[PDB]
Parts: structure tokens; C-alpha cells; sequence
């Protein structure tokens, strides 16, 4: 029971790493680039953006579950 | 040997125009303000967070 | 606050906060806090005080942050460093936003590459030296994997958190994130004060004067920062050379600060690396010397104060040279015609910027360096605890400032 945990809990891990690297900030500059940091003129909403954020938002509510079963 | 350029550079800070009072002021009020508010939320935030916890 | 479009921003933000709070009072399974907190209150555990106020304080509770957003700034350090000395990654650099995201890419994959060493090497290292001293789980390969995997998860959420605050919302996610766990240790700081000043423990004086102290350095930098020279120019007379009437900036603004966090995290990461490198061994040889050197560096000692007060004039400098180009601005005042009086337009004019920014810049770095020195000498002679240190304060001030500054920008963009 304890090892499938662990099968799991890597599943996840490795599978949000290729979800992160899907996953790319839109903008000119990046977010350390204090630069800009943000528009508030107008911001654009993509499917493929918000269905993994739906993805990894899961992942994380399941991350957080085997966090505390574990803990 | 160098000649000291602190003369020069304290010519340059007299020729800086400085701020008002209100201006300092007000941006004082301001900065206190959110301060204060970003504590109380977040006081009250792992406030109710460690009462949480503590329950389990 | 009144605008829905801000609020909508600001409810996103705070929620971030909240998310990552909960994130960060969950501690790491297999290690108990207990031990590790109490073995922070010797002299011992006073070398990585400075470590855990960019933590947020997950560290002593053994959060799945092990060293916070700190690898991340310093794998931005590696970057830079990589793209000044091979010059194959600033080839890509000049191929435009293309090779921009490749320098991404690789920025957050060296960032995790970063994660996974220094879980390694902190995971197997410090607890197992002993061994098993503070922790109960035996020094096998099942509880390295465990904190690896663990800690390389923690910082790629954090890093999406950071991500999603940036570009969803406004400022910067780790500035606000650094920011709200600075501040989330003042409450219990202020608590615990007064708590303790009824119990005849802390004067109530010294209090008084420690907060008047506070307002001052704060009203101080505020006016500092909002600080500027102002180059007076006349142009342009002969309204038919198609270039006036203006109509445009008749005064050229010089800002002593840019302002920005950044140069402050860069150089506590340069100075506290050998210090964060050498805390992995409490006992043995790294207590002959690892700790002595490391007790070399402390916030309680001068000599650190005096080292990382150097570093933040030079970065400070540096940031301000870099950011600021007089090439554009000498380039936008000829396509304009703008003729100084003061001066004839070319190379000449760019060096004359320079000349002004050399002593401006440096003596705003020694104002930077005051306000950073004074709340030390405070910390020793009012006792006061080290929520209120000068990096604390400066981080906070600039922080608040810097968003304040781009809230008002963005206000008046949607003006006019």
C-alpha cells in the first residue's frame, strides 16, 4: 500500500513537471523583469491556458491530499 | 594622486530638487495603510489557518 | 479599491497569499519541526536566521519550501552569469523574444536542476551527519527521494504561483510572495512584544522609541526615493523646422533609485551562498571551520553588515547604470530636434547623463547604506527582536513603493 503511494505520488510529480513545461509565460519581458510585471489594458483568456490550469489545479488539491495522508 | 570628485558630486546633490511635504506625506499615509491592512489580513489569515490545523 | 478591474487583481493576489500560506504551513512528512525549532534558538541556528526570512518562516516549520524562492534568483544569477562569460547565449539573446524564451526555459530548468542539488545536498547532509538526530527516519535512499521529489514539487508550484500572480495579476508573484512572508512574522513580533512588556521584560519607552524610529526612516526613504533632478532644456524657437511646437517633456527627470527589489535579493543571495553553503555541517571539521566562518558572517556582526552594504551600493549601481540608457534618450531628443542649452546633441550628451547619474547614484547608494545600517546598531542597543531589521524594512518600503508606483501608472495610462 505503501509503495503504490509512492508510484502515485511520482506519477504526479513527473507528470506536472511536463505540464510546467508546457506551460509558458506569456509577455515581453519575464515576471523577474520588474520592467512591466503586468498589463491591466487588456488581458487575453486562452482554452489550452485555462484547461491546464484547471490540470494543474487538480494535481495540486491532489498533491495537497497525499501531503497530509502521508504527513 | 587622484583628484577627489566629492566636490562635483556634492554640487550635483544641491542642484537636486527635493519633494514637498504633503506629497511625502500622503505616500507616508499610504504606505502605513497598506502595511497595516496586509497585517491584519494576513494575522488574521494564519490566525483561523493554525485554529484550522489545530483541530486535525 | 473602487474599481471592480483592480479589485478583481487584488482578490486574485490576496487569494495567491492565502493558497500559499495554507502551502506553507504543511510541513515535510518524515520531519518533525519540534526539534528543528528549538534547536534554532541556540547560537548555532542564529547563522540561518538571515536564510529564513526569505523562507517566510517555512523553514523552521519544514515546509515543502525548503529555501523559498531563492534558487530561482539564483538561477537567474547562473543565467546572467553564463550569458556575460559565453557569449553562445548571448548570441541567442540577440535573436530576439525567440531566444528569449529559450533563456526562460532554460532560467526555470536550471532553477529545478538548482532544486533537486540542493534538496539533495541538505536533505542527505545535514540530518544524517549526526545521524538521526532530529529526524526519527533512518538515513536511507526511500527518504532522499522522498524530500528530492518533495522540495522540487514545492518550488515548481511556487514557481506557478509566481507565474499565475504575474501574469493574471499585478506586481510582480515574488515580490508580493517574499513580501507577504516578511510581514506575516510581524503580528506575532508585535504580540509577543507587547505580551512581554507588561511582564516588566521590555520597557515601554524603548518600544515607543523603536516605532518613532520606524516612522522616521520610512517618511525618510519615501522622501528620498520620490527624489529627483530635473534638467531644465528651452527648444525650439523656428516653428517651420517641423519639429516644434512642443507639446512634449520640457524637462529631462534623473531618479535616484529605478526603484527595485531586485539588486537587494541578488546580493543577499551572493552574500549569503557560502553562508547557506556552509550551514549543511553543524558538527565535526564544519564546526572547526564551516561554522567559524559562517559565525564570520552574521547579522549581528558588523563585518556583514559592512559586506552586504557594499554589495548593495554596487548592485544598486550597477541596476541604475543598466536600466537607465541615455543612448535612447540622446537618440529621442535628436529625432525630436531638442537642443540643450548646457550643451551641442551627440556622444557628448550621453557622457554628460553619465557624469550626472556617477554622482547621483552614488551618493544615493550611501543614503541606501545609512538606512540599512542604522536599524543593526538599533538591533543592539534596544534589544529590539530581528522582524524589525533594516533588510526587512527596506524589502517592505520598496516593495509597497515600487507597486504603489506601478498602480498609479496604470491609473494614469487608462486617464489619458
Amino acid at each position: 500500500m505503501y509503495e503504490a503511494l509512492l508510484v502515485v505520488f511520482l506519477i504526479v510529480a513527473i507528470g506536472l513537471v511536463g505540464l510546467i513545461m508546457l506551460q509558458q509565460g506569456k509577455g515581453a519581458d519575464m515576471g523577474a523583469s520588474f520592467g512591466a510585471g503586468a498589463s491591466a489594458t487588456l488581458f487575453g483568456s486562452s482554452g489550452s491556458g485555462n484547461f491546464m490550469t484547471r490540470m494543474t489545479a487538480l494535481l495540486a488539491t491532489l498533491f495537497f491530499i497525499i501531503s497530509l495522508v502521508l504527513g | 594622486a587622484t583628484v577627489a570628485f566629492a566636490r562635483e558630486a556634492r554640487t550635483e546633490v544641491r542642484k537636486v530638487i527635493w519633494p514637498t511635504r504633503q506629497e511625502t506625506l500622503h505616500t507616508t499615509l499610504i504606505v502605513a495603510a497598506v502595511t497595516a491592512v496586509m497585517s491584519l489580513i494576513l494575522w488574521g489569515l494564519d490566525g483561523i489557518l493554525v485554529r484550522l490545523v489545530s483541530f486535525i | 479599491g473602487g474599481l471592480g478591474e483592480l479589485k478583481r487583481r487584488l482578490l486574485f493576489v490576496i487569494g495567491a497569499l492565502i493558497v500559499f500560506r495554507i502551502g506553507s504551513f504543511i510541513p515535510i512528512p518524515g520531519i518533525d519541526a519540534a526539534v528543528l525549532a528549538k534547536l534554532l534558538e541556540q547560537q548555532r541556528g542564529t547563522i540561518i536566521e538571515m536564510f529564513n526570512m526569505f523562507s517566510g518562516g517555512a523553514l523552521s516549520r519544514a515546509s515543502i519550501f525548503a529555501l523559498g524562492i531563492m534558487p530561482y534568483i539564483s538561477a537567474s544569477i547562473i543565467i546572467q552569469l553564463l550569458t556575460v562569460v559565453h557569449p553562445t547565449l548571448a548570441e541567442i539573446k540577440k535573436e530576439g523574444e525567440s531566444g528569449r524564451r529559450k533563456i526562460s526555459q532554460y532560467t526555470r530548468y536550471g532553477t529545478l536542476v538548482l532544486a533537486i542539488f540542493q534538496s539533495i545536498g541538505i536533505a542527505t547532509g545535514l540530518p544524517n551527519m549526526p545521524g538521526m538526530q532530529g529526524l526519527v527516519i533512518n538515513p536511507g535512499f526511500a527518504f532522499y527521494f522522498t524530500a528530492v521529489v518533495s522540495l522540487v514539487t514545492g518550488t515548481m508550484f511556487l514557481m506557478w504561483l509566481g507565474e499565475q500572480i504575474t501574469e493574471r495579476g499585478i506586481g510582480n508573484g515574488i515580490s508580493i510572495i517574499i513580501f507577504a512572508g516578511i510581514v506575516a512574522g510581524l503580528p506575532p513580533a508585535i504580540a509577543h512584544t507587547i505580551e512581554q512588556a507588561r511582564q516588566g521584560d521590555l520597557h515601554f519607552l524603548v518600544l515607543l522609541l523603536v516605532a518613532v524610529l520606524v516612522f522616521a526612516v520610512t517618511f525618510f526613504v519615501v522622501f528620498v526615493e520620490r527624489g529627483q533632478r530635473r534638467i531644465v532644456v528651452n527648444y525650439a524657437k523656428r516653428q517651420q523646422g517641423r519639429r516644434v511646437y512642443a507639446a512634449q517633456s520640457t524637462h529631462l527627470p534623473l531618479k535616484v533609485n529605478m526603484a527595485g527589489v531586485i539588486p537587494a535579493i541578488f546580493a543577499s543571495s551572493i552574500i549569503l551562498f557560502p553562508a547557506t553553503i556552509a550551514s549543511w555541517f553543524g558538527g565535526g571539521t564544519g564546526w572547526n571551520w564551516l561554522t567559524t566562518i559562517s559565525l564570520y558572517l552574521q547579522p549581528g556582526q558588523p563585518l556583514y553588515v559592512l559586506l552586504y552594504a557594499s554589495a548593495i551600493i554596487f548592485f544598486c549601481f550597477f541596476y541604475t547604470a543598466l536600466v537607465f540608457n541615455p543612448r535612447e534618450t540622446a537618440d529621442n531628443l535628436k529625432k525630436s530636434g531638442a537642443f540643450v542649452p548646457g550643451i551641442r546633441p551627440g556622444e557628448q550628451t550621453a557622457k554628460y547623463i553619465d557624469k550626472v547619474m556617477t554622482r547621483l547614484t552614488l551618493v544615493g547608494a550611501l543614503y541606501i547604506t545609512f538606512i540599512c545600517l542604522i536599524p543593526e546598531f538599533m538591533r543592539d542597543a534596544m534589544k529590539v527582536p530581528f522582524y524589525f531589521g533594516g533588510t526587512s524594512l527596506l524589502i517592505v518600503v520598496v516593495v509597497i513603493m515600487d507597486f504603489m508606483a506601478q498602480v498609479q501608472t496604470l491609473m494614469m495610462s487608462s486617464q489619458y
